[PDB]
């Protein structure tokens, strides 16, 4: 992946010499600003069940349209595999807290996230509005440098999406 | 390219479940004692040229056939290519120490190296020897308390001592 | 594949695909990767194509692809197949780039391709590069040929960092004996008073 | 990479001979039947999306275990890279359909398939079963009677089942 | 010039996106070591005066080979020119340090620096030696976090002159 | 690549020791003789068309099977690879002939052809008595006593025939 | 890999895909021609092993005689037995470089990576320049003629890579 | 011998009790494991010869002053001795894995060899890499699933380990 | 080690007697046929270097196949290690020559052969085909008795390696 670490890493690599000051600086900031991120990856794994839901029926909320028979929404199939997805964004967004970097992001959803919405006539407007709940819903479970941390990598998400 | 965080991910992701709580708490304890391993690569960084200096000393007192005329590192071009490598051995031992992880090293660094030394017809007994060299001098190095905060850090000697020992075993 | 500047908006996406697909392999490059600012100044001429295929050289998908999951031979080795179309020709190659990178960064590496003589008169400024190794090209070995082969082993196939290989060098063995084994003939004997004592 | 045309022309040139009047006649009827011809790859070009999505749909029902973790088709990478992989497959059966030969699907298509599925992991029956239901969602585009002039088109369907057929043999 | 802020933006900018978490973070993490390496070149600024003779002079006592007629340290002049550029790398020092890395002082000594010193006849021991001993004057001038900064960026300069 | 001089260096080098009177003696005379090496490789390279064409004509009255639809050198693009073959392997003997060790003709030209001809399909013992023939063609424009000093120089033919039988047997 | 006058000149019709036209054998006549005083300047300075290097490591001490004491590096007996080794080394390789009429053994067994090797044990060229300066001394009364010219163009080659 | 459960029934004679409801468990948790233990046995008896060897090419590899005359392993039947040597060691020591009790181990291997080897003069060094390098060849095999389902034995994987750290330990 | 002195002296020794005619006319034939024996060692040693290089090319000849890069054969130590072996054999016959018994040869390389050849995988044939060169050679260096008893040592000693 490229997490704080790992770019460093890279850009150390690359061009073929040792760390220095600078990079030994970033890898403190990312060690300093691990245990918020830790912090919030706790709060977002134990309330990943409602997050869901919520972000689920959310999407149905904002376009009613999707849910009625013959198009994407109806389905009991259908609506399970809503929430996998759904599920699955909420994951990587821990992840990224966990590594502080948007690597998992980038690397599981992003990369040929267009590509897939594009194929399967999905939308991203259907995420981005399940993420706007999960932004909504975290600005209120989190709070102080967590809060503003989780908020960061959602709208990432939001921003890929968009 | 992975520290010990990516591998943890990896490990979720091929359980595809969120990070466990064992796991979220012993990589908050990596962070927490990071500042450690931050200093250790630190002093690696800036104790290199000695390691690999002292390295030299040793390797080619033990084995003079090395300069003797037709060994293997006669000229002043392998001599050049005998320290670069150390070199770059040590550096890519200093890359695992930060990222806490082996595979930089392992994928980098020494995929091909044994083959790269056999196809060449280089004894790779002496990279490995030059290897055992460097990480004697780096605990050297390693030891030093000054103008730092005295700690215990027998967990990133125990890091390093296994990277160098990783590099020493897969060349040969 | 050229690109005459006063070109028109088709073809142009003909010239990105040849050059995603010459300069990364057959490999997938989602358009999440393509440096979009590179494309547009491409576009009306600020930059040609070689100026444009030194940027995606130097982007981070062509380092992730080549450069963090292969040794320094690999990397050499397909520098030369992707942004010149041949297979090295002698170790005296891979010494030259692996010192050069090792003590100026992959950037002037990356430079001593893209503006090198060889460059400029088989591309030059605006043709995209291609596998020329195939044919006999002038001053090589008959181990350039064979080294573009073995590098080249399908249409279908590419030189992917996703595989469980782990994209280990394919050439450096071939490469490597031809220069340094002359003096097997002696190393022989002398292990052998090693071996002996 | 050759059309039937420039096949006859060959084997003919291994002969050392000029034509025979019956290849003439043979080239003269598939020249004949070029409309046919023309017809069933513009079916399949205007359909390519849909068909890749309907083949995609299918092979994701009757197999899931690929989209679950560990499975071959999981990150929008791999799902991106299957698609992409399905679309080249029949984008070259359109190629071999208007040539007349399968001569473009072993010198490009099939080139080094299967070496690097089996480097990369991918499951080859997985990948032979998705170019199975290209055939089947191909077919019913193809069979479509609208906006063309009814005619018998059926060595067209056989010899396009071929393309497919032999694309999944040499993959698997 | 080189800082942390000039690879945010150049690693921003060559990807050709918006400026993500990590960038923005490490920026962070730089304005946090900003201001004490403030009052570190603060306290590097009031003695360097003292600092100019001292260097000098450990340059006179730990070579006295130098020192001697017909040599690279005898001469008025040529003391001159000691402390004159001696000076010049403590206020390059400062510069670096107050930028949060070593740019000003890369692109004001070490950038091609070998065959500068290898034109005039100069050694590089010389100046090793004169930083070395400015490395343990600001041990004692500085304690903790400022005395690491400083004697990182001393390091830094020392390895481009070794 | 090596000429006799460096040769000698070499050995001289790799067992440790100076370059003795006898080597010496023997490299002095090598520059003596210099000039009538200059002579011989002259005369290869302003007789080359004319020991090309000679070889050609030669090489395909015994073997008409080449020239054939479906022979090797038949479709007139592989008749022209035929004759730059030939010069190839003409110009590296030349150069083997003025640097005094076949060490050019076995680096730069020999190591991977007969694996070439292989993958290529083409026949090896063909290439075999292409350089054969131009070894007698050869011989005859090297021997050629006009517009030159005249003397004794047995030794270069004697030589000129090895580096040909060399290249030969290392492509058969 | 030695790169000797005939070297260059195969390698630069190599790369051009063409036979030796009659500017390398120009250089090729010349070369040979010139072959002779070279050989004799090498034979000359094969005869004269140990009064050169001899001369050398004392023109060292002499012109660094603080390194002779203890605590540096030139302190112990095996220590300057091997700088006397390469001192010989040197002297090799310039006869070799005489010898092949080029610098290709000097580049290719001394000059190729000079700089690091001295500076990662620590070495200091000057002592080397002034080793070779005695020998620009020595040279100056052993030999004479062309031969002079080619031993001592050779040497000013080497002081001026190590300088 | 004493068995994992044997020395739980020891001990529980010992202290003259019922077995507690938590020595049930651990010992239903170590019967449920026992599969991933059969596989682990599995996979070193069938790569045992491959692992012996290879080890034993490391082993000799890295330390040459043994094979060379003057060693205890010279004379060639010492060759016997030693690989019979490391096959019995690597049998005991998958004896403790299947059992997972290092009793057996203590007993029949290592009660008394270390006098044993002084008395014959092999340095138990040599033999203390050796187990290592037997450790670093078996985990590979370990970690190998081919034909297996894959699985978490970490708690397999640290009680080979430190079977391996015992028998370093205990010989050196 | 064993020798015919060697074997008589232990059942001498175990049986516990005091010897008789047989043995010692044994002892007779032993000391008497030693000069061939050891003359013809003696010429072994003499021209042991031709049929080393010579073995190995012998071998070659008859197994080019084992020889290309990427299986066992290929490799220079291997090549340097194929010479050592193939000369303790040659070595080990010239003692066994010595001692006019079959005895080193069981005590060194017949004592245990066959598993570490399964262990290393090395065929025994090509030892055999190398043994097979050696008697070619030895039919015409070495002549009488002298070849007859060297040929019968070598002979048993590929029917151990058979
Ligand atoms: C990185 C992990 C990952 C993601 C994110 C991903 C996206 C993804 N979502 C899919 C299905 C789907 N997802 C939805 C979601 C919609 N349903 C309702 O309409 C809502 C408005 C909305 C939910 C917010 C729908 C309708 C489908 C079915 C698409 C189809 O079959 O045509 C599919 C096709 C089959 C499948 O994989 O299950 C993919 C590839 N794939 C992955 O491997
Ligand atoms: C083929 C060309 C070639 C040369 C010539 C060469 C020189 C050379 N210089 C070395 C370092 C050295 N060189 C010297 C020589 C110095 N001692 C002083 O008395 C003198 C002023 C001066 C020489 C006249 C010394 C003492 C060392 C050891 C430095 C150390 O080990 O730290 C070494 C390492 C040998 C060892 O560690 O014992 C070599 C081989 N190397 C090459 O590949
Ligand atoms: C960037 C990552 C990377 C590195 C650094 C690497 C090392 C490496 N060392 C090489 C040769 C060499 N390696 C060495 C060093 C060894 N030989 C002697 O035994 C020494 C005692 C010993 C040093 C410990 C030497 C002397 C050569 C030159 C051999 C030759 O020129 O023929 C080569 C082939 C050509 C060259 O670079 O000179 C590589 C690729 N491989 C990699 O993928
Ligand atoms: C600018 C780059 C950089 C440097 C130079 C750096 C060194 C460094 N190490 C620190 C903590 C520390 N570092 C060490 C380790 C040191 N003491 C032990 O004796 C070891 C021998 C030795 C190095 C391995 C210890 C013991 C501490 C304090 C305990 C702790 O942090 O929990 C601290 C913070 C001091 C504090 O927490 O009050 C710094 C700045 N960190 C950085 O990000
Ligand atoms: C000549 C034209 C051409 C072909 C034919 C081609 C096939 C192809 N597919 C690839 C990746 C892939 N292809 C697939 C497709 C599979 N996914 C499911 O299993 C399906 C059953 C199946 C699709 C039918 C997947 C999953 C990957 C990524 C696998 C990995 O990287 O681990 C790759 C590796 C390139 C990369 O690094 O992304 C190639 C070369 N590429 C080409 O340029
Ligand atoms: C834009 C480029 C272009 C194309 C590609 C093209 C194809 C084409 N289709 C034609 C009619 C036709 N099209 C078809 C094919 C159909 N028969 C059915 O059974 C199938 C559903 C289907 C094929 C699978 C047939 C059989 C004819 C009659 C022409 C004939 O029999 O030769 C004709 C001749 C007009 C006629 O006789 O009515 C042409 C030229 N025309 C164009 O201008
Ligand atoms: C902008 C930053 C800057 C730097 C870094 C700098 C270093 C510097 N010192 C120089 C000359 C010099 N530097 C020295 C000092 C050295 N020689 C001995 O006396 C001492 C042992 C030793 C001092 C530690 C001397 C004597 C010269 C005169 C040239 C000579 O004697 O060879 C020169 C050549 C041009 C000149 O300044 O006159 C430079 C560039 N100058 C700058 O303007
Ligand atoms: C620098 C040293 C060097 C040599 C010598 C060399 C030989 C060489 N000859 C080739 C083709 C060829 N060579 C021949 C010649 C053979 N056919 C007949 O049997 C003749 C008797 C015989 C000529 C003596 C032919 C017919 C081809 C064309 C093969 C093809 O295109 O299918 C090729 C394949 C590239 C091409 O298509 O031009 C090589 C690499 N390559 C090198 O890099
Ligand atoms: C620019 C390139 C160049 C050439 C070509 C050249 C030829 C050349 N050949 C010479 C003598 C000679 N040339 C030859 C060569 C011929 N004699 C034999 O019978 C053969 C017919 C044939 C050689 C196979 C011989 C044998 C000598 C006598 C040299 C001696 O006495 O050793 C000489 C010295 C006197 C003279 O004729 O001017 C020259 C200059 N010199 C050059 O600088
Ligand atoms: C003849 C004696 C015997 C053996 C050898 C045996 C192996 C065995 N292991 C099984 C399951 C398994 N086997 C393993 C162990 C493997 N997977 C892990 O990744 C490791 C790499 C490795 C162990 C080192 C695991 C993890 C399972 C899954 C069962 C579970 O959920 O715990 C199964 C049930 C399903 C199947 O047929 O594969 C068998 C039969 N069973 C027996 O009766
Ligand atoms: C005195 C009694 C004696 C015996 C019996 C003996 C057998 C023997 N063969 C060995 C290697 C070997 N020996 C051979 C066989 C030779 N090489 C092959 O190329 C040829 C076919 C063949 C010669 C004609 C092989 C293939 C190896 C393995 C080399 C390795 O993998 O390291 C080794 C050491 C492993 C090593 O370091 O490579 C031994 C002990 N050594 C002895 O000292």
């Amino acid at each position: 992946s490229r997490t704080v670490i790992t770019e460093v890493i890279a850009t150390a690599d690359s061009q073929g010499r040792f760390l220095n000051s600078t990079e030994l600086q970033a890898a403190f900031g990312r060690f300093e600003r691990a245990v918020p991120a830790i912090e919030a990856a706790r709060a977002l794994t134990k309330n990943q069940d409602a997050l869901v839901k919520g972000a689920v029926q959310a999407v149905f909320k904002k376009f009613p349209y999707v849910t009625q028979p013959g198009e994407k929404g109806y389905g009991d199939s259908n609506q399970a595999k809503c929430a996998r997805d759904i599920g699955y964004y909420l994951r990587f967004i821990t992840y990224s807290l966990v590594a502080s970097g948007t690597g998992p992001l980038d690397d599981y959803v992003i990369a040929g996230l267009r590509e897939v919405n594009r194929a399967f006539n999905l939308n991203p407007l259907w995420y981005i509005e399940a993420l706007n709940y999960i932004k909504g819903e975290t600005g209120k479970l989190l709070s102080g440098q967590s809060k503003t941390e989780a908020l960061l990598y959602i709208d990432h998400a939001i921003n890929a999406l968009s | 390219m992975n520290d010990v965080f990516t591998r943890a991910i990896a490990q979720a992701d091929l359980k595809g479940s969120f990070l466990l709580e064992s796991d979220l708490d012993k990589l908050a304890s990596f962070a927490k004692e990071g500042v450690k391993r931050l200093d250790a690569v630190a002093a690696l960084t800036n104790n290199a040229p000695a390691i690999i200096s002292d390295a030299a000393h040793k390797l080619f007192a033990e084995q003079q056939e090395l300069i003797q005329p037709g060994g293997n590192a006669y000229p002043h071009r392998r001599m050049a290519a005998c320290l670069r490598d150390m070199e770059i051995i040590l550096r890519y031992v200093s890359y695992a120490l930060l990222a806490g992880d082996a595979s930089v090293l392992d994928d980098r660094c020494l995929n091909g190296l044994r083959e790269t030394y056999n196809a060449l017809g280089t004894p790779t007994q002496s990279v490995a020897r030059a290897v055992q060299l460097m990480k004697d001098a780096a605990m050297v190095h390693l030891k030093s308390t000054a103008n730092v905060t005295v700690g215990d850090c027998s967990s990133l000697y125990s890091e390093a001592a296994t990277y160098f020992d990783k590099a020493a075993a897969s060349i040969a | 594949v050229t690109l005459r500047a006063p070109f028109t908006e088709e073809q142009f996406q003909g010239a990105l695909y040849a050059i995603y697909k010459q300069v990364f392999g057959n490999t997938y490059v989602m358009e999440s990767e393509r440096p979009t600012t590179a494309e547009s100044q491409l576009k009306d001429g600020r930059i040609t194509v070689r100026g444009f295929i030194r940027l995606l050289a130097k982007t981070e998908a062509y380092k992730s692809r080549f450069l963090y999951t292969t040794s320094q031979n690999r990397f050499i080795e397909l520098n030369h197949k992707l942004l010149l179309g041949r297979a090295p020709y002698d170790q005296a190659e891979i010494i030259r780039h692996l010192d050069l990178w090792n003590s100026q960064g992959y950037d002037a590496e990356i430079d001593s391709y893209i503006e090198s003589e060889e460059y400029q008169e088989f591309f030059g400024e605006e043709v995209v590069p291609f596998f020329r190794g195939f044919k006999y090209q002038v001053g090589q070995n008959p181990l350039g040929f064979n080294g573009l082969v073995r590098l080249y082993d399908g249409y279908a196939g590419s030189d992917t960092e996703r595989n469980q290989s782990g994209q280990v060098a394919r050439l450096t063995d071939r490469l490597s004996r031809p220069v340094r084994e002359q003096s097997s003939v002696d190393r022989i004997e002398r292990l052998l008073r090693s071996y002996t004592s």
